[PDB]
């Protein structure tokens, strides 16, 4: 006679098994996944602007080699370095390589302003075999090869430039490195060079090395790339007596800036993702992912973890 | 013959995470409860609420992958993002268990909150079974039902009826 | 008309955490429960105990700010920086969520314990209302309400009495 | 007829809100903030022993430029720099700058140890007009700045010390640039100078480079700052044919030291605090703080978030 | 005299972490529960479990100790692996926290379910003492003590003796 | 006449504290410590491959001074150094020591690759009275000491390798800093030495710097070690007209190799454990220990902690 009144709750056929701190497989109704896996295999131009260097590095870009000549004045949130980049000028170590690129990059901007020096006692506009710009010798962009007068001697260089500018200023200069003491003495009749560049804050001096190094595009001899920066106010003096890799102006620092370099081989596509990795883009809500530790912009946590299932409705008992 | 939570859980249920099901001499039936199904929810988009707010952003890092070795200074980045890489996984494997502890706790209460309401609404009318069902001590038709459902059965009603059939 | 916890709390009890409201012939009191109030507190000022111990403490570290940009050293110092001050402020948004978690709990206990504790004491001689409230079924004076409150409430003294009035 | 025991808790009016893990507004009785965000705007001497450096920043003053002089013989568990702090003696950069200043830092201490060198063939005790001292030429007090005898030439140095002490030696010396070839003949008579610093352990040597600076206090030449260290039992040895600038003795080292330097502009008051910021001191007993990731001594963690309410109370149900 | 767990523990049960004690007109005895027992059990091992995984293995990493002074890259080294020490310390004291408070938790938990499960095998034929037990309101041999043991005690056959016993 | 039956749970007379959140000191029937304090006192040879290098530290080994002849040809996970180690040869510095060590600990493999080198016009195999083995006059096993042949002049030399194996290679090289001007013209005739490497990708050029350092092992002079690597495909080029010291041949880097250094005073056992310490090995399942920061291998996490004691059982309420 008597009625009955029941509670229950709901119940799948099929689970989903979740994790605690005691049981490694608890099976609930409903489950979701908070690793992210996929990303686009394109990288978005959207919302950050990028700069494709294509053939060049940032550096080279930045010094102009041949193959750089688009990335002018370009400025971008992540430049794109690919890896079938190839040097195309005259060969070149660069000491604190990365210490330079990363200041670069920072930056966000190849955007050079020109100025105009009065090299007194010297041949300017040099070029080289090395360097082909359709075919016919060049040199980079940005720098400007001195080697004595057709006439005398490296006339001494004492070449001055005040910072009269509000931002701090990023000069790139260099120092050759010549094969033979015959051709230290045919492009600097001296002996031995001295390279100078100093401001008020700080000094750098090069003595260069003469010797043999491997034919690179058919050179024996070597470059070495440096930089300057001189703050407003302070001013930069080049002093030379040999082998200067006289600069063309500067680049401007700002220092506060985001921008940064992304290493990736992958397309620009047209697609939208604040999140870029080195694999692609990421298009997600879930906090985590195991696609890359390079993960540049808004994006999910790297972790190790390929699944953390996250209990979403309460266990599972089916009966 | 009908059970409750206490047995299993019910796939007939598809409208509610909780509810009721009764049997009286007009037939059986079960019913969604909307009050312990939205606070149990409630909880759930709450804590899924706070898992994708993205205070995670990063512009310019550091290098994480080299082409020569270098010694120091590269054994010491590898090391800082290695370091990094760990404390976050383990973060995220405590997080996500930790939840998913406080979900089952959660889910739990709150069927036997939903028991317990009962429990008070029924009085001396009704005996506990064992199985997450109440015995009911008097006819109950389909408004009867209805009304312990909705939160308007008055025990004083049936109580005299009711306690006449369970001590004798 | 009174009610207990189901319903609300009380503005009304200043002197105690948790407490005891009756009605009977000679009027109606509140008053507080020392050991359920004691009890709860204690677990708060334990992990306010546990938090202002000062495990942080840091004399020569690394440079934090800097006047001139210098590329990967500076890079690193920064990033390293700025990932302590990450895993950190983590820690804190979770510790305090969860130890505020715990604060609730415990005391959602405490409550539910108290009114465990007065139903045992009264045995067959009152009736849970549903409202954080139990009806007594027999004359219960000033001294028989303290009775309940501090402990001593012999309910074979009222068992003959309250049954008689459950029972017709 | 029957009596009526109900059970209760107690609640506020205006209640407080806080976080759990799934709710972000949870009302309850009380609450307790622990993100410190007061400081108190001047640094408290106790119980850190502080120095100011106040026109002399902690570089200058372990060199001995003018304005420096009390700084002599000071200890320190936090040194602080001004922004405020200007150069007042011979131009100078110091390559590593910012890992010296950690070494000297650390140590906690501006006891200099006078030694005696006797510099066989060298005027001693060179001065500037760049370095003045009450309006009259002077220089570094803790360094001797070698010309040429009045007599003929700049005569060899190999001067050699023995670390005869239990503890580590500091030793602080530099190298002069001049600006013209004409001011290094006049100066040291050769042509080329050399600077030569060695122990058992290591070794530097700088040939030193002419050429032109901006003149700063009216100077076109710089010297540049270098330092050795000489464990126990070793010894260090001084070798030039010119352009030494020799030093006057070492600091100690001891390597199991705490103190540090700190860069700000607050005023040394009298209050107390274990915990000094740039922005200033901080007196809490809170475990968290938004002031400063800049933070000496026993201090709060610092944690981007402005507030965090920490529940030390019930749920808060009014009705 | 006989209590529960209300009062205090059992240091006489060794075969168990729960169990019964009861009292009949045939003696006393203590016989433990193996459900409610292995339920606890097999949550202590299952986070036990959870802690002697070792994702933790590092070959190359950085000088963590030096002979001479050196400056920034040392500052920094020293910097980096005391920062990785104390996250981790922080790591260890909370999850070691946290671990017990849920021990507790999840064994104050299994007791009361246990004694739950009595309430509802004896129905309207015992009640709730207040100390951990049941008084039976019917003559209970050693085969009805084993009856509410392992799970087989019907109360229809006893509901009328033990009710007469309640209300007269 | 009424039976009872009543639910409790085990006790004991003797509990353990353990921590929560709230309390700490809730005292439970059982518990479990999970901070590791014990460690073994030797190092266990298993299941590391441990490498002894006794009397020798790690790059007195790669260069082959006399104590090192053993090592040649080792192989390791894990170098061990010794704090008795000493050096046996010519005094020498390393600029990047550290750089260098991590470089040679990390490729785990001491197997030099022996190469022919013609160097024109200098003789070959020069020994120094420091460098004994047996007593007699030797030299690191790794490097040629060059000085001028027993005619004329240090006969110029250009000699080049390339790398035509599939893996990077090592080579290590030095540079001869002499005592006195006349110490030099006796072994390079010439007044100012020069070394320069260089591969494709950068280069060194190290000028010699004469001077008086303090003797040992009787020698005023010092040997200055630099190293280079040359990728598959590319080549290196020394180029030197005075001071080299001249190399033997390369090592074999891989970079895709786990191994490490590790500085203990303990003496190699016989035991097992996947976790070694400068203190010793640790044999343990805990998660954590409080040992040592240095920790190489499958190593529980390092804490500060002395115990954190981990409840295994309910609450203890024996009555
Ligand atoms: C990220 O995690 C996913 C899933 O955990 C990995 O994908 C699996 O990879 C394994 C190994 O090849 C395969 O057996 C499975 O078929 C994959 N499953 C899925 C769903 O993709 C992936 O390898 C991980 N990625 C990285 C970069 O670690
Ligand atoms: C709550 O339930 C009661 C009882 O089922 C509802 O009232 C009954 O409704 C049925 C059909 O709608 C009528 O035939 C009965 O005569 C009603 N009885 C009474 C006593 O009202 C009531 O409408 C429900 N209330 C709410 C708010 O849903
Ligand atoms: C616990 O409460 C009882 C009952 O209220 C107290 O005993 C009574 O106290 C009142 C007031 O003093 C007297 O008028 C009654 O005659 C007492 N009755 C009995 C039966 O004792 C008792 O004192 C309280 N106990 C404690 C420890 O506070
Ligand atoms: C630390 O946090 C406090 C509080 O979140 C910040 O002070 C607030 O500043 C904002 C911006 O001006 C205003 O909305 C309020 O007037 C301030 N609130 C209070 C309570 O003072 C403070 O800016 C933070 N400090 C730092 C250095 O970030
Ligand atoms: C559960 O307990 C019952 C009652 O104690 C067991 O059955 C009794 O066992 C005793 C002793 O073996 C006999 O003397 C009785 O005659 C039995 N009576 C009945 C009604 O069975 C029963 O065997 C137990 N069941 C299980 C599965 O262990
Ligand atoms: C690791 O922790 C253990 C235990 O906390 C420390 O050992 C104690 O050391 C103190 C100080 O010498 C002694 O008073 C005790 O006798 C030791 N107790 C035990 C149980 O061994 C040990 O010092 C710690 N080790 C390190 C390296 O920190
Ligand atoms: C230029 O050179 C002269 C001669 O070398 C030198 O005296 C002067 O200081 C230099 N000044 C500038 C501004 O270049
Ligand atoms: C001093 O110089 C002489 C001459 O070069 C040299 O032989 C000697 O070793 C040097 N010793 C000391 C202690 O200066
Ligand atoms: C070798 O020396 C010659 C002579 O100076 C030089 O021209 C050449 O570049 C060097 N090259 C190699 C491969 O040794």
């Amino acid at each position: 006679g008597n009625p009955i009144i029941c509670l229950g709750h709901h119940a799948v056929e099929n689970g989903t098994s979740v994790k605690t701190l005691t049981d490694n497989h608890v099976e609930v109704v409903s489950a979701k996944e908070l690793v992210e896996t996929n990303h686009t295999d394109e990288l978005c131009p959207s919302p950050l602007k990028l700069v494709d260097g294509q053939d060049c590095d940032l550096i080279n870009g930045a010094l102009g080699s041949p193959g750089c000549d688009r990335l002018q004045d370009t400025t971008w949130d992540v430049f794109i370095e690919r890896p079938t980049a190839v040097d195309t000028c005259y060969p070149f170590d660069v000491p604190d390589y990365q210490s330079l690129r990363s200041i670069l990059a920072s930056s966000g901007s190849l955007e050079f302003i020109a100025e105009q020096f009065t090299w007194n006692g010297v041949k300017v506009d040099g070029s080289s075999s090395a360097c082909l710009r359709g075919g016919r010798n060049s040199f980079f962009s940005r720098l400007n090869w001195l080697t004595k007068a057709t006439n005398g001697n490296y006339g001494p260089i004492n070449v001055t430039k005040e910072n009269t500018g509000s931002y701090v200023r990023l000069y790139l200069w260099g120092v050759h490195h010549p094969s033979s003491d015959n051709e230290q003495t045919d492009l600097y009749k001296v002996a031995t060079g001295r390279v100078t560049v100093s401001t008020r804050s700080d000094q750098i001096s090069i003595v260069p090395n003469i010797g043999s190094r491997p034919r690179v595009r058919n050179q024996s001899g070597r470059i070495s790339i440096y930089w300057t920066l001189v703050n407003p106010g302070d001013s930069i003096i080049f002093n030379s007596i040999g082998n200067l890799i006289a600069p063309r102006g500067h680049y401007k620092i700002s220092k506060s800036t985001k921008s940064t370099v992304l290493k990736s081989d992958k397309r620009i596509g047209s697609c939208t993702s604040p999140c870029l990795t080195d694999k692609g883009s990421i298009q997600s809500d879930k906090p985590f992912q195991n696609v890359s530790r390079i993960a540049i912009g808004n994006c999910p946590k790297y972790v190790k973890q390929g699944s953390l299932m996250l209990a979403t409705g309460m266990r599972n008992i089916p009966g | 013959a009908i059970a409750g939570f206490i047995e299993n859980g019910w796939q007939g249920l598809i409208d509610g995470w909780y509810g009721f099901r009764h049997q009286n001499a007009e037939g059986t039936g079960t019913a969604a409860d909307l009050k312990s199904t939205q606070a149990a929810i409630d909880q759930i988009n709450g804590k899924l609420n706070r898992l994708i707010e993205k205070t995670n952003e990063k512009y310019h890092q550091i290098e994480k992958e080299f082409e020569q070795v270098e010694g120091r200074i590269q054994d010491l980045e590898k090391y800082v993002e290695d370091t990094k890489i760990d404390l976050w996984s383990y973060n995220a494997e405590l997080l996500v268990a930790l939840e998913n502890q406080h979900t089952i706790d959660v889910t739990d209460s709150e069927m036997n909150k939903l028991f317990e309401r009962v429990r008070r609404q029924l009085r001396e009318n009704a005996e506990d079974q064992g199985n997450g069902c109440f015995e009911i001590f008097h006819q109950c038709d389909n408004n009867c039902i209805e009304s312990i459902r909705n939160g308007t059965y008055d025990h004083n009603i049936y109580r005299d009826e009711a306690i006449n059939n369970r001590i004798k």
